[PDB]
RNA sequence: AGAAGGGGGACCGGAAUAUCGUGAACACCCUUGCGGUGGGAGCGGGAUCCGGUCGCAGAAACCAGUGAGGAGCGACUGUU
RNA sequence: CAGCUUGUUGGUGGGGUGACGGCCUACCAAGGCGACGACGGGUAGCCGGCCUGAGAGGGUGUCCGGCCACACUGGGACUGAGAUACGGCCCAGACUCCUACGGGAGGCAGCAGUGGGGAAUAUUGCACAAUGGGCGCAAGCCUGAUGCAGCGACGCCGCGUGGGGGAUGACGGCCUUCGGGUUGUAAACCUCUUUCACCAUCGACGAAGGUCCGGGUUCUCUCGGAUUGACGGUAGGUGGAGAAGAAGCACCGGCCAACUACGUGCCAGCAGCCGCGGUAAUACGUAGGGUGCGAGCGUUGUCCGGAAUUACUGGGCGUAAAGAGCUCGUAGGUGGUUUGUCGCGUUGUUCGUGAAAUCUCACGGCUUAACUGUGAGCGUGCGGGCGAUACGGGCAGACUAGAGUACUGCAGGGGAGACUGGAAUUCCUGGUGUAGCGGUGGAAUGCGCAGAUAUCAGGAGGAACACCGGUGGCGAAGGCGGGUCUCUGGGCAGUAACUGACGCUGAGGAGCGAAAGCGUGGGGAGCGAACAGGAUUAGAUACCCUGGUAGUCCACGCCGUAAACGGUGGGUACUAGGUGUGGGUUUCCUUCCUUGGGAUCCGUGCCGUAGCUAACGCAUUAAGUACCCCGCCUGGGGAGUACGGCC
RNA sequence: CGGGCCUUGUACACACCGCCCGUCACGUCAUGAAAGUCGGUAACACCCGAAGCCAGUGGCCUAACCCUCGGGAGGGAGCUGUCGAAGGUGGGAUCGGCGAUUGGGACGAAGUCGUAACAAGGUAGCCGUACCGGAAGGUGCGGCUGGAUC
């Protein structure tokens, strides 16, 4: 509109919003993963998912999603946290890796098995 | 009432789409100068100047081929008045990939996109016509 | 609201002989008066700056607001 | 974040400095900066460059190179050509350590290394052989610069895990319509070659150098001699035997290349999106098969892209988000025709500069490549000189077409004030008169029998102005109609008398601005929020009925909002017509009395071509074609809300 | 009561046995207010003021220079003064955290109460304003058609 009033009055780009706000520019965090528990999704899905309220390293609590059938978690227990979204529970943003700290791998998983941690076989 | 020049070109524009065969417009010297232009490019008929009530008035008749179609398909003026755009000898525009003509206005006078790159001199471009 | 909270304050000398501000004598005109203009003497007033001096203390004795915050009641000065 | 500044702004005389300077001081004046964002708050080392992108742009400042800042925190000076003085000095502070308690010592953001933090980042290595550096006449000595090595697939590049024949459709696996298909020339087997790894051996270039000895006297020059390399017995070369020592990861519903079986059975689970799983799942897990890539392959994080979803290139605002309620006007932006000049913009050319590296194009060298050297580009720019004057601009003029003024007419519910008219409703007084009236879909509440309603005469008072009246007029918008008088604004047409571009728009700002509402005073017929009763209803805080206060009215102030709407900002020019209506002018047909037709200017409607639009529709009163200025939009909610501020 | 054709409105398409609004109850998340309370930041006024530079003073000390041999010149130690970091006192500014209690918002299952809107949605609907009402809302005044009527 008008070179004149851009001239006065410049363009301004969209505002965003930071997505890794847990992990303020960390790849992965570390957590201490207190009180584990389950939970139902969204309306048309009804199952059963595996959560954990994860306190991360940056002194922040959050809800991560345990991926894989069948963990070893428990109360207070050191996790390795990435980013990733379920869009079916309401606020998980984030997901417990499975290879980590306490988190051994899936049990007899044999397909992709680098997800979810696996040694191939020995 | 800004921008003869644009003034000029909506007329001539106007007119060659509703199929009439000359228009009148008040005469300028610069108004002169790019007729004739368009003139010696082929995209219209002779054209003249009379005497009206006022001032001068300027006469220009439109050319169209053996059916009714228009030899002028385009006009735009290019230097506003509220944005001037000049250009150097490099990098004179190119109109319809160089099919069109493109009017600059330079130290030598009017000119076209070729003689004014023959003769090395850029300036204000006025209008592409094509 | 003098909110609160702070700083200076004595004496001596110098600036300072019109330093500055009050009144204005001797002597300067005139429609001569209980008149006017300049003039600046002597006598008093106040403040500042600089240097020095003294004591524990310079508002010197007497004299001379305590301040802030939150509620209740009555608006207020008044009256019993 | 709207007011900041008193050595502050300027001057004079001094002081001070390597140097100009409020750098400092005494005095004098009262200035200086600010909407082109001062002052304040947040964040940040800057650049050559790097990533992305068609480009313009966006993100970024890590290796390498340049500049700046700092050296436990804060301050200060000294020495010197030169000081943020990292491994100097003084003081203060925090911390660690020694002490005979009086007092002392220290500073890895140098290399290596330790603890800690963290998702996460290395050896307490070798050598001064080469280059650079300091002192010395020199030999020399010093150099954690540097030259290399170690470690980490952390990255880029390159090469291997063999090659040539070979349906036992080996065997087996898996699927099968039980016939076969597939893995698959793939294996077995036959044969061939050994890149790299392994073993043995020779062994560098980097050194037209550094040293001492000889011609050369020295300077310069070779000569030849020893000797000197951390890397390194390394790279490389040569030779030996053997397919010999060496492949994995992701995915296969669509995007998007890649499909079947079994198990499971809204469970377990998957998922970037939308979705897949509730008994025959190509979407979950396994198998077979396939696809992509390969010493890698996936996930997470971040940036660009796609995104024309911030639009300069390159978007929009009738109804999708988006024209301020309307106007006047400040800064600003933009500007009619024409003459001369300047040469600021613009443009041509030349000189300087735009370091190197990186990037592009061509070669050159490492066995190739990555990497490296050379040359030309690039470096969009800036400064100096010399040309051009079309356009923009400045300066000096001219003109009447835009704008305004003048005169003469014209139409109008435009505005304000004062006075004034009649119809009707209500009430009061009186006459007549008697039992109902009122109200609804049906009723009741209510009024009346103490004389209602009805009817006639008189009176009081307030508000609104039937017919005219319309689609029509006026006003910037909101709005404006009983009449008369007084005062007052704008518009149109004609004339062309006057001025001579005086124009347009307009951030902020100011003014006006329906109704409701608020303050003070007055008034109050009718209507009528709230309120009360009746009715309906399951209920009825409503709709319907009977009452009824504020309010509606007036004076003077405030408020400042409306679906304040044409849901369409203002100005200007241009682009078929047809047909109504309001206000002019005007020839001709001038009587064809017709106040008809034509022409022209300014309004206000309908219909329609081109054109535009997603469509609906708009269409000379544009939502068409263009130019100038302004306001506004960037998914839906949260929300035109909170907090701050202004009123 | 049901059906057929045309036409009109629609927020319905599981197609009115449709869609859908707002209180209330339970739960979760984020957020405003709040007597007060805990931190951070940058300043400001005044007090005190180390080192050091600068300016003075300087009987105490002082080899070069001068001397008439007594001293003089010039210097230094110390001392005073301006400026001065750190510290102290005070009143404010500003950025966050927590806070009994309280306001709304969003999302939740197959809870309770009505039925406001969409058809003339059963009283046309929306807009501004005012009063009222469990709640959607009602009513008054003015406006609009993004409604109807002959
Ligand atoms: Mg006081
Ligand atoms: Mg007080
Ligand atoms: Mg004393
Ligand atoms: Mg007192
Ligand atoms: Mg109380
Ligand atoms: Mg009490
Ligand atoms: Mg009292
Ligand atoms: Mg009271
Ligand atoms: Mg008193
Ligand atoms: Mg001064
Ligand atoms: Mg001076
Ligand atoms: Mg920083
Ligand atoms: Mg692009
Ligand atoms: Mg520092
Ligand atoms: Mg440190
Ligand atoms: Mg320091
Ligand atoms: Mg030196
Ligand atoms: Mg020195
Ligand atoms: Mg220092
Ligand atoms: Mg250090
Ligand atoms: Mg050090
Ligand atoms: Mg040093
Ligand atoms: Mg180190
Ligand atoms: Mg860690
Ligand atoms: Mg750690
Ligand atoms: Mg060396
Ligand atoms: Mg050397
Ligand atoms: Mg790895
Ligand atoms: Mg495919
Ligand atoms: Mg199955
Ligand atoms: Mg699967
Ligand atoms: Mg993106
Ligand atoms: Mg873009
Ligand atoms: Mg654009
Ligand atoms: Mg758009
Ligand atoms: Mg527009
Ligand atoms: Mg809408
Ligand atoms: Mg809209
Ligand atoms: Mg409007
Ligand atoms: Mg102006
Ligand atoms: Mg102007
Ligand atoms: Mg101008
Ligand atoms: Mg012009
Ligand atoms: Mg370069
Ligand atoms: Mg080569
Ligand atoms: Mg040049
Ligand atoms: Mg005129
Ligand atoms: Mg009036
Ligand atoms: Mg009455
Ligand atoms: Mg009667
Ligand atoms: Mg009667
Ligand atoms: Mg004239
Ligand atoms: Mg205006
Ligand atoms: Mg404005
Ligand atoms: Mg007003
Ligand atoms: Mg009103
Ligand atoms: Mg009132
Ligand atoms: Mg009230
Ligand atoms: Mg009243
Ligand atoms: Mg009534
Ligand atoms: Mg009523
Ligand atoms: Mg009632
Ligand atoms: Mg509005
Ligand atoms: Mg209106
Ligand atoms: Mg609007
Ligand atoms: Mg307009
Ligand atoms: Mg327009
Ligand atoms: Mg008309
Ligand atoms: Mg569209
Ligand atoms: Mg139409
Ligand atoms: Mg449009
Ligand atoms: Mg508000
Ligand atoms: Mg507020
Ligand atoms: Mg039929
Ligand atoms: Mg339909
Ligand atoms: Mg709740
Ligand atoms: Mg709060
Ligand atoms: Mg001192
Ligand atoms: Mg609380
Ligand atoms: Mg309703
Ligand atoms: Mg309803
Ligand atoms: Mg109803
Ligand atoms: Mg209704
Ligand atoms: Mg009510
Ligand atoms: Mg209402
Ligand atoms: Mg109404």
């Amino acid at each position: 509109p008008t070179i004149q009033q851009l001239v006065r009055k410049g363009r301004r780009d969209k505002i965003s919003k930071v997505k890794t706000a847990a992990l303020k520019g960390s790849p992965q965090r570390r957590g201490v993963c207190t009180r584990v528990y389950t939970t139902t999704p969204k309306k048309p899905n009804s199952a059963l998912r595996k959560v954990a309220r994860v306190k991360l390293t940056s002194q922040v609590e959050v809800t991560a999603y345990i991926p894989g059938e069948g963990h070893n978690l428990q109360e207070h227990s050191m996790v390795l946290v990435r980013g990733g979204r379920v869009k079916d529970l309401p606020g998980v943003r984030y997901k417990i890796i499975r290879g980590s700290l306490d988190t051994q791998g899936v049990k007899n998983r044999k397909q992709a098995r680098s997800r979810y941690g696996a040694k191939k076989e020995k | 009432m800004t921008d003869p020049i644009a003034d000029f070109l909506t007329r001539l524009r106007n007119a060659n789409s509703a199929y009439h065969d000359e228009v009148s417009l008040p005469h300028s010297k610069l108004k002169a100068n790019i007729a004739q232009i368009l003139k010696n490019e082929g995209y219209i008929s002779d054209f003249r100047t009379e005497d009206a009530r006022v001032g001068k008035s300027l006469v220009i008749q439109l050319k169209y081929g053996p059916s009714r179609e228009r030899s002028i398909a385009g006009l735009r003026r290019v230097s506003k008045p509220g944005l001037r755009v000049y250009a150097k000898s490099t990098n004179l525009p190119r109109v319809l990939g160089g099919l069109g003509v493109a009017i600059i206005s330079t130290s030598s006078g009017l000119l076209t996109d070729r003689q004014a790159a023959r003769q090395g001199v850029g300036g204000e471009v006025l209008a592409y016509v094509w």
